[PDB]
């Protein structure tokens, strides 16, 4: 009878949205990996099987330096203290920015995927853009409690 | 990690 949301098959639809008020932005939520393909939508979960309920949903985009509305561009930003919130279906979930941390570009445990009691919510946002080396060196993460 |  309750919403019943689930990534389906349409890896072509939002499963939801995403948005923060201290660092004001507002975006579609489509499904893992966030592989060129899924990233050419929106932020997608970090992950091809993320679940609607994981004990941690990663999530990640590129960021565009003359665009703040972008994936992930407005977000260094915000900081602790921060209010999340996740939309999806007719659901509104909800988050606050509990811990941050940066990483080599090769440390893919970022999905960090471990804490289950306090559920989280794993961002990731790449940026530090080489241009020498033509890739991105240093990666941002940051990981929000659950507090719906 | 992806996003890159
Ligand atoms: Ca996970």
């Amino acid at each position: 009878m309750q919403a019943k949301p689930q990534i389906p098959k349409d890896k072509s639809k939002v499963a939801g949205y995403i948005e923060i008020p201290d660092a004001d932005i507002k975006e579609p939520v489509y499904p893992g990996p966030a592989t060129p393909e899924q990233l050419n939508r929106g932020v997608s979960f970090a992950e091809e099987n993320e679940s609607l309920d994981d004990q941690n949903i990663s999530i990640a985009g590129h960021t565009f330096i003359d665009r703040p509305n972008y994936q992930f561009t407005n977000l260094k930003a915000a900081k602790k203290g921060s209010m999340v919130y996740f939309k999806v279906g007719n659901e509104t979930r909800k988050y606050k920015m509990t811990s941050i941390r940066d990483v080599k570009p090769t440390d893919v445990g970022v999905l960090d995927e471990q804490k289950g009691k306090d559920k989280q919510l794993t961002l990731i946002t790449c940026d530090d853009y080489n241009e020498k080396t033509g890739v991105w060196e240093k990666r941002k993460i940051f990981v929000a409690t659950e507090v719906k | 990690l992806p996003a890159t």
